């Protein structure tokens, strides 16, 4: 399926994923489109922040949902 | 500064500085006092050490602890040194809280205060085929590199892209399309949480980025109400120093304009300059800001008394 996520420009570009897809194959897919290395993904959906180990699926994530991509500020 | 301040147990700062923030978010804290721990197993309790860190940041004459509450994350003391994002945390932690507060008097609290939804429109350039899609946030992303304000980045926010190229849309039967894309906020919460997106790829973006302690959103609604403008009152500025660095939150608690500091166990009095202007950066700068919606700001900013901790919360933390 399709579906978005937006960059930290805050652009929305398309990725192609799997409701089996786990979040570390999803980071991966990211890291493949927009460089982003996975140990610093934070993605957020309907203000929860998905977890490594749990899949698409479990959020009920589907074509046309969107991600928003983030990093960290450590402190 | 009549306000009690909480102890670095090590890297704390940036949960201290949300615990502050969502300490004086009175509604909740009057909501997380009405919680039904019975005594649980305090260790395991997150409700229930936040219970208790908010009862004593509202009582003692002495900076507060936070190792109960580390310890209810199930974390080792090492964990108290690592340092960490402060909307990472805020994510995490409220949303343990909110499926803490199902079945409870208290569900739908969390949501109420925070949840808004949004919605995005896709048309196709060159076919006749239309989407939406609607999503809950209890946070937004604004984008900053390039923008000199927050009015900039809401208009960023909600202008229309193309989807083109490498990034055209799944029209369906259509097959891939060019695509216009188009966000708009259908509501915007009691309490607005913006989290300023100062990095690039970690560089972490210090320009100068410039907020208000007054915020007309109307513009960026779908369709305006005339019962609710959409004017948002500034409450809070969690602001970030370093690249790992530190953590502090500039608060006016009461809404009244009146602010101080809160530096892990120090709070100070400040002046609106400080802890607005002195922010925009251009190290030190806001990462997250917490604005309160005019219309809500009775209700969220109500006054907190002994009235509102019920009493078998009393006994159980007094003989603890």
């Amino acid at each position: 399926m399709q579906i978005f996520v937006k960059t930290l420009t805050g652009k929305t570009i398309t990725l192609e994923v799997e409701p089996s897809d786990t979040i570390e194959n999803v980071k991966a897919k990211i890291q493949d489109k927009e460089g982003i290395p996975p140990d610093q993904q934070r993605l957020i959906f309907a203000g929860k922040q998905l977890e490594d180990g749990r899949t698409l699926s479990d959020y009920n994530i589907q074509k046309e949902s969107t991600l928003h991509l983030v990093l960290r500020l450590r402190g | 500064t009549g306000y009690v301040g909480l102890k670095n147990q090590g890297a704390t700062c940036y949960m201290n500085s949300l615990l502050q923030t969502l300490f004086f978010t009175n509604q909740l804290r009057k909501a997380v006092y009405m919680m039904p721990t019975e005594g649980d197993d305090s260790s395991k309790s997150v409700p229930l050490a936040l219970q208790r860190v908010f009862y004593e940041l509202q009582h003692s004459d002495k900076p507060v602890g936070t190792k109960k509450l580390t310890k209810s994350f199930g974390w080792e003391t090492l964990d108290s040194f690592m340092q960490h994002d402060v909307q990472e945390l805020c994510r995490v932690l409220l949303d343990n809280v909110e499926n803490k507060m199902k079945g409870t008097c208290v569900e739908g609290t969390i949501p109420k205060l925070f949840r808004g939804k949004m919605v995005s429109y896709i048309q196709c350039k060159e076919v006749d085929y239309r989407s939406d899609r609607r999503e809950d946030y209890y946070d937004i992303q604004l984008s900053i590199k390039g923008k000199k304000n927050i009015f900039e980045s809401f208009v960023d926010y909600v202008a229309v892209e193309q989807l083109d190229g490498d990034n055209k849309y799944d029209a369906g039967e259509h097959g891939l399309q060019e695509a216009e894309k188009g966000v708009k906020f259908l509501t915007l919460p009691p309490v607005l949480h913006l989290q300023l997106m100062r990095f690039m790829y970690n560089i972490k973006i210090n320009d100068r980025f410039e907020f208000p302690e007054q915020l007309p959103l109307d513009e960026f609604l779908q369709k305006t109400d005339p019962k609710d403008p959409a004017n948002y009152i500034l409450h809070a500025v969690l602001v970030h120093s370093g690249d790992g660095g530190h953590y502090v939150v500039y608060l006016n608690p009461k809404g009244d304009g009146k602010w101080c500091k809160f530096d892990d166990d120090v709070v100070s009095r400040c002046t609106k300059e400080e802890a607005i202007e002195h922010n925009y950066g251009g190290c030190t700068n806001a990462y997250m800001l917490v604005y309160i919606r005019e219309s809500k700001l009775s209700e969220v900013l109500q006054a907190v008394t002994d009235h509102d901790i019920p009493q078998q919360l009393v006994e159980r933390l007094q003989e603890e």
